[PDB]
């Protein structure tokens, strides 16, 4: 069957790799690119880029590094961040990126998710879902968490797979930052209101959140800090995964 | 040895051209050239890439000049190699588009998956009958090859249902999954489909 995936996540600005990295190794550990490489090497599955450039000159940003990630990366990646339009998408795909991020845009028009996926597929479509708890129901928010849109969770999520989105980035607001695991309830909660893909997102602090986040229904497990400071080795957590009956990808040396 | 790859039809391309160019990095008597109209001839490998609806691509093959040039390359016992779109032409028909005739270099059709889960999309494993590499490669398709249990080359299941991901007639391979998407795997199974295409 198909692999369980693990995903590590870049945030970027200026071309940069926002809060830089650790890895001793490569010089310039603030290198998007060469980072992304790396994490090749070692065996992630899945990159996605996040971009909180000055809004003037995002778009510009945006499309630099995608460029310059296509001619060296060898595995699918996702560009993400202020995507607020068709327009702007068509153009990060064609300039090679392999999927498109699309957050509040999405959510104060549907019509893009159908509208992006229409010329480039389903598959090019991820729609990031920033979830939080309000007076005990799952609500989603935009402007990174500032905006209750007043939306039900459980709504948006048979919304999204009716416009044609193809995979659901699903970032616990509540988890994001902590260290202490996924929100499996979250998941759990999402995982039979659709069968689109889900990416696991914020609350990494140790392999085990990996596994709890796989029992939860999960398909992908998204993290940066953990990586990108060295406090999970990508190998030993696949290996992890692989002895606990999690089907990772996991080739040998 | 010299490498020519069709330039023209949908989809991305550069993702192979690339990852071919990487791949040949360990070879002395490599060339890789984007192949844009039938002008320039011949290569020892030519390869068709490609993604998108089955009628493109039979379209641009076609006012570009190169259906002909194809036809020669097989013929001339050259390793010829379409990926992706590249695999589904080479045969003779899909219902992706019904009527255009296709490449017809292998014998077969193409038809839609029976998966109510759709695109095949993600890390699959790969069984190969033999040369390439097993293990874990990554697939974008919602089309499948039709062909008889000869030319089939590799095979991969996707919610219950097996297909080939490779196929193999003679001088002439096809690969589903996207080879210059699998990460180290990926650039060994290129690298032996340039070590196959230096015995001739």
């Amino acid at each position: 069957m198909l692999a369980k995936r693990i995903i590590a996540c870049l945030d970027v600005k200026d071309g940069r790799v926002v809060k830089g990295t650790n890895f001793e190794n490569l010089r310039d550990s603030g290198d998007p690119v060469e980072l992304g490489k790396f994490y090749s090497e070692i065996g992630i599955d899945e990159l996605v880029f996040l971009d909180i450039t000055a809004f003037v000159e995002k778009r510009k940003t945006m499309l630099e590094l995608v460029e310059k990630v296509a001619e060296q990366i060898d595995i699918p990646f996702t560009v993400g961040g202020g995507i607020h339009d068709f327009e702007t998408a068509s153009e990060l795909i064609l300039r090679g990126a392999d999927k498109v991020s699309i957050n509040t845009a999405a959510v104060e028009n549907p019509s893009l998710i159908t509208q992006i996926a229409q010329t480039f597929g389903s598959q090019a479509v991820v729609v990031a879902i920033d979830a939080k708890r309000v007076d005990g129901e799952f609500m989603v928010f935009t402007y990174s968490g500032k905006k209750n849109t007043g939306i039900l969770l459980r709504d948006w999520v048979v919304e999204v797979e009716k416009r044609g989105a193809g995979e659901i980035l699903l970032t616990s607001i509540d988890r994001d930052g902590t260290k202490s695991g996924y929100d499996t309830e979250m998941i759990r909660f999402v995982r039979p209101l659709t069968t689109l893909p889900i990416i696991a997102s914020g609350g990494a602090g140790k392999m085990e959140h990996f596994l709890e986040a796989f029992l939860a229904g999960a398909d992908a497990a998204l993290a940066a800090s953990v990586f990108h400071f060295r406090e999970i080795d990508v190998r030993e957590l696949k290996e992890y995964l692989k002895k606990h009956g999690v089907n990772v990808r996991l080739e040998g040396l | 040895m010299r490498i020519g790859i069709i330039s023209v039809g949908p989809g991305n391309i550069m993702n192979l051209y690339r990852g071919v160019k990487r791949a040949s990095e360990n070879f002395e008597d490599v060339s890789i050239e984007l192949v844009e109209s039938p002008r320039n001839d011949l290569y020892d490998l030519l390869f068709i890439p490609g993604v998108g609806h089955f009628g493109e691509g039979m379209r641009r093959l076609r006012e570009n000049d190169l259906i002909d040039f194809v036809r020669k390359h097989v013929e001339d016992e050259r390793y010829v190699v379409g990926v992706c779109l590249g695999m589904q032409l080479l045969f003779e028909e899909s219902e992706e588009a019904p009527g255009v005739k296709g490449l017809s270099l292998i014998e077969g059709n193409v038809v839609k998956l029976r998966s109510r889960r759709l695109p095949h999309m993600g890390w699959n494993e790969v069984i190969f009958k033999d040369t390439f590499p097993n293990g874990y490669y990554y697939f974008v398709h919602t089309y499948r090859a039709v062909c008889e249990e000869e030319h089939v080359l590799g095979t991969t299941e996707y919610d219950g249902e097996i297909f080939p991901s490779a196929v193999r007639k003679g001088r002439i391979l096809g690969f589903q999954f996207h080879p210059e998407k699998s990460s180290k795997i990926g650039r060994k199974l290129l690298e032996k489909v340039i070590e196959c295409s230096l015995s001739r």
